[PDB]
C-alpha cells in the first residue's frame, strides 16, 4: 500500500520477526490491533509492529497516529500471514506490540531491533 | 511408457474437490423462508464446489 | 413387569376418554387457539360455528376442503366420539384426518386453518390419538409461533424425543434439533413414508420440500465421517429420490438433485448407482427450470466417482436418451457459461460415446474440446478410441481436423499413443 | 392384486434393490479415499 | 533421455531459491512463500525425489506438489502446475494441525501423502491426504505408538511406512490401499 | 455480540475517521453486519439444554 | 509530583510482578528457570497455542 510507512525490508524483517518469535516465548508480547492500542495508552510499549497487507489497510493506521504522539517507534512487515505465524498464534494477527520488562533476557536483541527501527524514522 | 506410468497421468488428472464435513450447511436454515427452488439449488453447489 | 407399568399401560389407551369431570376439564381445556380458561367453558356447537364459518373461507382459497364439509366438517358429525366406534371406524376417521392434514399443513400460516383444525383438534383428539401426521404435516414451521402452540398440547411420541425439551418452552425450537430429529435412522422412516404419501396427492409446496432437503443434506452432512452409518443411510434417502423424480411437479424434481449431489460427493457411489441415477433423472425431464439443476447433476455426480471404468462410454439406452432431451447445441452454450462449473469427467465420456454410437455430428466433437481444458489421461483416453475410430469408419476427412487439434496441442501424446498402437508413419499415411 | 409378470423411472428403485453394499470397493480405483486410511500395524 | 535437475532452497525467512544443476549454477527464480516466518524443512513430491528415486532415465518425472515447513506447524502445499507462473504464488492450503517445528516432510511414492512430523512433542506424526488436503482422522489414533518422531520414510514399491521414534524403536506400517 | 459489535464497529470506524477516500456506501460496514448475523445465527442454533 | 513519580513506578511494579504470576496459570508448557543472580523468570516452550 501506498498508506504503509515506514516499511522494513527483506532483511530488518526478518530481525523483526525473530524478536517477536523470542517475545512470545517470554510471554513479552501483547497481540492484536486492539490490544496494541492498549499498550500505548499505558506507555509500556517498547515498540509496535504492524502488517502492511490488511484488507482494509485503515483500520490499523490510528496507531502512526498514536505513537507519534507518544514517541514510540513503528513499522510495517510486509504480510500479515508472517507476523502471525512468527507470533505464536494460528490466526493472523495484524499488530504486535512488545512490552517493556527490563529484566528480560531478550532486552538487548530488543534495542538492537529498536535502534534499527528509528533509524527509518 | 510403461503400464503404471499411465496410471501416473491417471492420479494426477484428478483435481481437489471440497468436502463435506460436518458443520458445511447448517447455515442454509436461515434462508428457507419464500425463496424459490433455483435458487437454492445453487446455493447448495456453490459450497460443494 | 411391575404393576404400576402394566396399569399405567391403560392410561395411554384411554387418554381421551372422559371419565370424571376433572378428566374433561383437563382434557377439553387443551387447544391451539383460546387459553387454558376460557377453553373450558364452550360447547362442540360453539366451536362448529367458527370452524365451519372458517372451513367456507378455506373452500374459497382452494376447492380441495369443500369435500370434508361433507364429511367432517358437517354438522351431523357432532355426536361421534372416537372412543364409541369400531376398529374399523376409527381407521377412517384416521384416514379421513391424514388426508386433512395434508391439504392443511399448506395454507398454514393463514388465520382460518387455525379455527379450522381446532375442532378437528377439540372434537376428533388428534393432539393424543395421531400426532405424528399432525407433527409431520406442521414440521416446517418450527419457527413460527403457530408450532410453538402445537408443542404446547401434544404428548409427543417415542420417535420425537429430540423435541422433548421444547414442550411448552418459551423460545422456539432451534435449528440444530430440528437435525437431531432427522440424524435418526427411524424417524426419516416416517419422513419418507410421509413423503411418498404427500408425492400421490400431488399436495407438496415449496416452502416444505425446501425444509425436507435442508434436513435431508444435513443428515448426510452429520454422518460423513461414519462410513457404516451412511452405508444404511441411502435406502431411506436414494428412494425417495427415486420417488421424488418420478414426480410431475418440476418443483419436487429440483430437490432430488440436491440430495442426489451432496450424498454423491459425501460417499462415491458406485458405476452402476450413477448410471442408474441418470437415467432416472432424464427420463421425467420435462419443464425448463428443472433442467438447469438436472445438468449439474451429471456435471458433478459422474466427478464423483474415480477408479476403473471411470471414463467408460455410456450406454445405448442413456445416451440418446441424454441427446433426447439435451441437445448438442445446449451443451455448447452450457460450457460457453461464465460460471464455468467443472465438466471435467463427464464429457471425456460424452465424447467417447458420439465417436461409437452416432458419429455424424463429428464438428461437435472438435468445438466441444476448444471450450473445456481437459486432464491429462483423459485426452489420451479420447484419442485411443478415435484411432480405433480411423481404421473402422469409412475414412472422412472432418476426422482427419480433429487430429490437427491435437498436432496443434500435445503432439508426443499422440505419438505416444500411436507408439502404443500401431505406427507412427501409418497414421499420415491413412490421411 | 400384485404381480411382476425413453429410460423408465424405477430404474434407480431396482438397482438399489440388486445391491447390499453401495460404496465402490470392488474397483481398485487406484485414486486414494480421503479421511479413513486403511493401515495395518506390522 | 535427457534431463535437468534443480535445486530448490529455502532461506529461514522463506524466500526459495530456484538453482539448476546440469548447466551451472543460476538462479531460475526467486518466490517469496506467503508467511512463513520460522522455516525448517522443505521437500517436493509427487515425481521423483530423493527418497522415492528412479530406475531408468524414462522413469525421471516431474514432480507435482511442494511443501515448505515451519516452526509454528504450518505446512503450505503448492500445485508446482499453477505456482511456477506467478513466482510470487498463493499456497492451495496452509497445514496447521501440529503444534510444534516442522521436522519430516515426505509424501508417498505415488505422491498422494503427505507425513507431517514434530521432534518435539511425542506422538505427532499427520498424515496428509492429496489433492483434498484433509488431513486423515482415522490413523493415527491416541493408542497409536509413535514417540517422538525423528524420522519417517516411506516405501518407494510396497506401500510401507516406517517412523522413527527417539526411543529407538523404528515402527512400520502399512498403507493398505497400495 | 456486545464484543463482536464494539470489534467490528472499531473497524468501521477507523475505516471511516482514517480513509482519505470513501466509497461512502457503507461496503465495509455491511460485510462487517454480515459477519455478526452469522455470529448471531450460529450463536442462536446452539443451546445449553440436552436433547 | 516527585512523589507521584515515586509512587507510580512502584505501582508499576506491583502490576509487572502481578501481572508475571497471572500469565502462569493459562496454558502451556512452563520452564522453571533461575538465573545465577537468584531471580526467578520463566521460559514457555515454543509452541503455537491453537
Amino acid at each position: 500500500n501506498p498508506k504503509a510507512f515506514p516499511l522494513a525490508d527483506a532483511a530488518l524483517t526478518q530481525q523483526i520477526l525473530d524478536v517477536v518469535q523470542q517475545a512470545a516465548n517470554l510471554r513479552q508480547l501483547k497481540k492484536g490491533a486492539n490490544e496494541a492500542t492498549k499498550t500505548l495508552n499505558r506507555g509500556i510499549s517498547e515498540f509496535i509492529i504492524m502488517a502492511a497487507d490488511c484488507e482494509p489497510i485503515e483500520i490499523l493506521l490510528h496507531l502512526p497516529l498514536l505513537c507519534e504522539d507518544k514517541n514510540v517507534p513503528y513499522v510495517f512487515v510486509p504480510s500479515r500471514v508472517a507476523l502471525g505465524r512468527a507470533c505464536g498464534v494460528s490466526r493472523p494477527v495484524i499488530a504486535a506490540s512488545i512490552t517493556t520488562n527490563d529484566a528480560s533476557a531478550i532486552k538487548t536483541q530488543i534495542y538492537a531491533v529498536k535502534d534499527k527501527i528509528e533509524t527509518l524514522l | 511408457e510403461d503400464e503404471e506410468d499411465i496410471a501416473l497421468e491417471f492420479i494426477n488428472g484428478e483435481k481437489k474437490d471440497k468436502l463435506v464435513n460436518m458443520n458445511s450447511f447448517t447455515s442454509m436454515f436461515d434462508n428457507i423462508q419464500n425463496v424459490q427452488m433455483d435458487t437454492f439449488f445453487d446455493r447448495v453447489m456453490k459450497v460443494l464446489t | 413387569s411391575s404393576l404400576s407399568d402394566q396399569l399405567a399401560q391403560v392410561a395411554s389407551n384411554n387418554a381421551t376418554v372422559a371419565l370424571d369431570r376433572k378428566r374433561r376439564q383437563k382434557l377439553h381445556s387443551a387447544s391451539l387457539i383460546y387459553n387454558s380458561k376460557t377453553a373450558a367453558t364452550q360447547d362442540y356447537d360453539f366451536i362448529f360455528e367458527n370452524a365451519s364459518k372458517a372451513l367456507e373461507e378455506l373452500s374459497q382459497i382452494e376447492p380441495k376442503f369443500a369435500i370434508f364439509s361433507r364429511t367432517l366438517f358437517s354438522e351431523s358429525s357432532i355426536s361421534l366420539d372416537r372412543n364409541v366406534q369400531t376398529k374399523e371406524e376409527i381407521k377412517d376417521l384416521d384416514n379421513a384426518i391424514n388426508a386433512y392434514l395434508l391439504l392443511a399443513s399448506s395454507k398454514w400460516y393463514l388465520a382460518p386453518t387455525l379455527h379450522a383444525t381446532e375442532w378437528l383438534v377439540r372434537r376428533f383428539q388428534i393432539h393424543v390419538k395421531n400426532t405424528e401426521m399432525l407433527l409431520l404435516s406442521t414440521l416446517n414451521y418450527y419457527q413460527t409461533p403457530v408450532f410453538k402452540r402445537i408443542l404446547s398440547i401434544i404428548k409427543l411420541p417415542p420417535l420425537f424425543n429430540c423435541l422433548s425439551n421444547f414442550v411448552r418452552s418459551e423460545k422456539p425450537p432451534t435449528a440444530l434439533t430440528m437435525i437431531k430429529l432427522f440424524n435418526d435412522m427411524d424417524f426419516l422412516k416416517l419422513y419418507t413414508s410421509y413423503l411418498d404419501q404427500c408425492i400421490k396427492h400431488n399436495a407438496t409446496y415449496t416452502n416444505q420440500l425446501l425444509f425436507t432437503t435442508c434436513c435431508f443434506i444435513n443428515v448426510v452432512a452429520f454422518n460423513s465421517n461414519n462410513d457404516e452409518k451412511l452405508n444404511q443411510l441411502v435406502p431411506i434417502l436414494l428412494e425417495i429420490s427415486a420417488k421424488l423424480l418420478a414426480s410431475k411437479s418440476k418443483d419436487c424434481q429440483i430437490a432430488a438433485h440436491t440430495i442426489l449431489v451432496v450424498f454423491a460427493t459425501a460417499l462415491p457411489l458406485k458405476k452402476t448407482i450413477i448410471l442408474a441415477a441418470m437415467e432416472t433423472i432424464l427420463s421425467n425431464l420435462d419443464a425448463k427450470e428443472a433442467k438447469h439443476s438436472a445438468l449439474l447433476t451429471i456435471c458433478k455426480l459422474f466427478q464423483t466417482l474415480k477408479g476403473q471404468g471411470n471414463v467408460d462410454q455410456l450406454p445405448s439406452k442413456i445416451f440418446k436418451l441424454f441427446d433426447s432431451k439435451f441437445d448438442t447445441v445446449s451443451i455448447l452454450t452450457f460450457l460457453d457459461k461464465e460460471d464455468k462449473p467443472v465438466c471435467d469427467k463427464f464429457i471425456t465420456s460424452y465424447t467417447r460415446s458420439i465417436a461409437r454410437y452416432d458419429r455424424s455430428k463429428l464438428n461437435i466433437i472438435l468445438s466441444l474440446l476448444k471450450k473445456i481444458r481437459l486432464e491429462r489421461y483423459e485426452v489420451r483416453l479420447i484419442i485411443t478410441d478415435l484411432i480405433y475410430l480411423s481404421e473402422i469408419l469409412e475414412d472422412k476427412s472432418q476426422l482427419v481436423e480433429l487430429f490437427e487439434y491435437f498436432i496443434s496441442i500435445n503432439e508426443d501424446l499422440v505419438l505416444k499413443c500411436l507408439k502404443s498402437l500401431g505406427l507412427t508413419g501409418x497414421x499420415x499415411x491413412x490421411x | 392384486d400384485e404381480s411382476d409378470s425413453n429410460g423408465d423411472i424405477n430404474a434407480l428403485t431396482k438397482i438399489l434393490s440388486t445391491t447390499y453394499n453401495y460404496k465402490d470397493t470392488l474397483s481398485n480405483s487406484k485414486l486414494l479415499p480421503p479421511k479413513k486410511l486403511d493401515i495395518v500395524r506390522l | 533421455g535427457k534431463f535437468r535437475t534443480i535445486l530448490i532452497a529455502v532461506n529461514a525467512y522463506g524466500e526459495v531459491w530456484e538453482f539448476d544443476l546440469n548447466k551451472n549454477g543460476h538462479v531460475i527464480r526467486r518466490w517469496k512463500d506467503q508467511g512463513g516466518v520460522g522455516i525448517t524443512k522443505i521437500q517436493v513430491g509427487g515425481g521423483t525425489t530423493t527418497t522415492c528415486p528412479a530406475l531408468q532415465i524414462s522413469k525421471i518425472k516431474q514432480n507435482r506438489w511442494l511443501a515448505v515447513g515451519s516452526e509454528s506447524g504450518f505446512v503450505n502445499l503448492y500445485d508446482r502446475n499453477n505456482a511456477m507462473t506467478s513466482s510470487t504464488p498463493t499456497p492451495v492450503a496452509a497445514l496447521d494441525q501440529l503444534t510444534t517445528t516442522i521436522s519430516n516432510l515426505q509424501f508417498s511414492p505415488d505422491g498422494q501423502i503427505l507425513c507431517m512430523a514434530s521432534r518435539a512433542v511425542k506422538d505427532a506424526l499427520r498424515l496428509v491426504h492429496l489433492p483434498s488436503c484433509s488431513v486423515f482422522s482415522n490413523w493415527p489414533t491416541s493408542g497409536t505408538p509413535l514417540g517422538k518422531v525423528t524420522s519417517v520414510a516411506f516405501s518407494p514399491s510396497g506401500g510401507l511406512l516406517a517412523v522413527g521414534n527417539e526411543q529407538g524403536k523404528v515402527r512400520l506400517w502399512k498403507l493398505n490401499h497400495y | 455480540i456486545a464484543r463482536v459489535l464494539a470489534a467490528k464497529a472499531a473497524v468501521s470506524l477507523r475505516y471511516d475517521a482514517l480513509a482519505e477516500d470513501r466509497d461512502d456506501s457503507g461496503d465495509i460496514g455491511l460485510e462487517s453486519r454480515a459477519k455478526v448475523e452469522n455470529r448471531l445465527s450460529q450463536l442462536e442454533g446452539r443451546d445449553l439444554r440436552t436433547t | 509530583v516527585k512523589q507521584h513519580l515515586q509512587r507510580e513506578t512502584q505501582l508499576k511494579q506491583v502490576q509487572q510482578r502481578m501481572d508475571a504470576q497471572r500469565e502462569l496459570l493459562k496454558k502451556g508448557s512452563k520452564k522453571k528457570i533461575v538465573d545465577s543472580s537468584g531471580k526467578i523468570s520463566f521460559k514457555w516452550k515454543k509452541q503455537r497455542k491453537r
